[PDB]
């Protein structure tokens, strides 16, 4: 599942 | 060019509008990157993560309580209402409009929008830590112990609330600690929402981007899915584009002024 802001 | 957009707007049977922080920012909502610089002295790392909520749930709830209460004086701006009215006007023609929003303030729902997708959740929903139930909650104050708390002045006494008096789960056999149904840094998006949005964004034949850009998250996840099918994409944000290399449709300026003429 997708990290918000892709992590950083 | 405006009338080139308007030509597509007239044809379009399925519009998808992706919204970012710019739209919420024009209603005066603090968004911790633009307006409302920081809260007390704190940063995302001791505020908007699961770790920070485990270490200090009083402080996080203090923070999220502030953001719930500021909404009582922040109202939908013209962009919010132009979208919502457009949805209703087109919907009655048999033409869909859906909103995919990163915003957690519920301003689209207050504006009158109906078909909304909140990909980061909402300030006014609670998820229970025990049983996982999601409930809408606009109660002010959310719980007694937070009344008058969450003040934004960097030298405010911490509420330091006993965890059993923070917002608890009303389903009586549970009594679990609640949290804002919000997507924190280091958590994932909901798989069911992403599927639904994939479906909508494959359906759509005109995609709007308001309050953000297609290069940056979250528009960058899907705007390749739509542009690759030759679907026109229109940005309504405050950033400029290059000296020569234009966007296909890009309307510089505040969303409150740009958008309502576009959607009439
Ligand atoms: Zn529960």
């Amino acid at each position: 599942x997708v990290l918000x802001e892709y992590g950083v | 060019d405006l009338t080139a957009f308007r030509e597509h707007f007239a044809k379009a049977k399925h519009i998808a509008i992706i919204t970012g922080a710019g739209v919420s920012a024009e209603s005066g909502v603090p968004t911790f990157r633009g307006p409302g610089g920081f809260w007390r002295k704190w940063q995302a790392q001791d505020l908007a993560t699961p770790e920070a909520f485990s270490r200090d749930p009083s402080l996080v709830w203090e923070f999220y309580h502030y953001r719930r209460e500021v909404m009582r004086s922040k109202m939908p701006n013209p962009a919010h209402l132009a979208i919502a009215e457009c949805e209703a006007r087109l919907g009655q023609q048999g033409r869909s409009v859906v909103i995919i929003t990163q915003n957690i303030d519920e301003l689209h729902h207050r504006a009158g929008s109906k078909h909304v997708y909140e990909i980061h959740g909402s300030l006014f929903k609670t998820r229970c830590m025990s049983c996982g139930e999601v409930k809408a909650n606009h109660k002010s104050p959310i719980c007694p112990a937070l009344d008058g708390k969450g003040a934004p002045d960097p030298n405010t006494k911490e509420a330091r609330i006993p965890v059993e008096l923070l917002p608890r789960c009303e389903r009586k056999s549970c009594n679990g600690l609640l949290r804002p149904h919000v997507v924190w840094f280091g958590e994932t998006l909901d798989s069911d929402i992403l599927t639904a949005v994939e479906r909508e964004l494959e359906k759509c034949d005109l995609c709007l981007v308001v309050g953000t850009s297609s290069i940056v998250y979250p528009a960058a996840m899907f705007a390749p899915q739509v542009a690759s099918r030759g679907v026109p994409v229109a940005e309504f944000n405050m950033e400029c584009t290059p000296a020569t290399q234009r966007f296909k449709y890009h309307f510089e300026g505040p969303c409150g002024s740009t958008l309502p003429p576009a959607l009439e």
